[PDB]
């Protein structure tokens, strides 16, 4: 359509999994608790026996810039990688 | 018998669970028992001394 | 060990964090590091003279 | 023979879940060097046809 | 039943293969000879 | 801070396909040391029964 | 090599047995070994004196 094209060969089909790592464990399936009530939900999360974010994964008590962290564990060569998430308190 | 290296069972971490082997659920396992995780944990820890 | 720290970090970097630095520093032909050398790089003024 | 202890470290007797997290390199790294995909290529049960 | 329980979250389901190695080769299947006689 | 350049090498600005082939060890070897089969053994979404 | 032998053993430990010791001794931060050092650890009585 008014533009001249150049012939070329078919290319290698690729998907996301070709280049990028899936960071979901295929060995450990974390299970979840039932519930469809919202008042019940508050009671479930506030039980002293559970934790959403571990205390070592929370730099909340700072003068601004509260961060919450996570760790990616490589299960082959056993190297880890820490990821943060920055919140504002200003 | 011999422990495993193909899985990262030593890196599983859960909040406000005080025992290591209380993180794991062997009710559905047909080949594994409540004393098989306690024994596995004793061998896991003995590696580190 | 290499000083590779995370500002505003939450956990102290464990053995699995310094194992990443160790693997990366032992690449073939030292492709993972920046070298250092000790060599004359200036001239300090001699004491009690010019 | 040398004995183990908490010399000049802040460590005390913790629970298994918190302790295994604290024993990071001595369990994870040691176990990686002691493990492969072991298998038996030998055989104790041989009969002729 | 006269004992007070504490609420807790569901735990990670594990089997034997999570912790322990299977020491059976998946590449080399050793074959066996027939026979149901004891003198044989 | 040290700056990069083509000092005393015949290298110039090539295209991405030819350049990545030319950057053999600095991409292939570095990437092998920086990678495992990473996975998340942690959990941000915990509720009691 | 590390002297790691099996009493009442049947086979001599081969290269694949000492490869296990080699892998285990090269852990990060020398976590697989017990160190040794050469240092004053006593006082031998001098010859021909007290």
């Amino acid at each position: 359509s008014a533009a001249y094209n150049t012939a070329t060969a078919p290319k290698v089909p690729v998907s996301r999994a070709t280049f990028f790592q899936n960071t979901k464990s295929k060995d450990f399936d974390f299970k979840f608790a039932d519930g469809a009530d919202a008042i019940a939900n508050v009671l479930q999360q506030m039980e002293h026996g559970v934790a959403q974010h571990q205390l070592g994964d929370m730099n909340v008590r700072t003068d601004g810039l509260a961060t919450v962290s996570a760790v990616l564990n490589g299960r082959k060569r056993k190297i880890a990688n820490q990821y943060m998430m920055h919140f504002d308190l200003f | 018998g011999i422990l495993n290296g193909d899985k990262a069972y030593e890196q599983v971490e859960m909040g406000n669970i005080r025992a290591y082997d209380a993180m794991f659920d062997t009710s559905a396992a047909r080949d594994f028992n409540f004393v098989g995780v306690r024994g596995a944990s004793q061998q896991i820890a003995a590696v580190g001394g | 060990h290499r000083p590779n720290a995370i500002p505003h970090g939450t956990r102290r970097l464990g053995n699995s964090e310094v194992l990443m630095n160790s693997r990366f520093s032992k690449i073939l032909d030292k492709k993972g590091i920046t070298k250092l050398e000790t060599r004359v790089g200036g001239r300090k003024r001699g004491d009690n003279n010019d | 023979l040398l004995e183990r202890g908490y010399g000049n470290t802040g460590f005390t007797d913790t629970y298994s879940a918190a302790g295994i997290r604290r024993t990071n390199g001595h369990i994870s790294l040691r176990l990686s060097a002691l493990t492969d995909d072991f298998e038996f290529t030998m055989h104790p049960l041989a009969r002729a046809e």
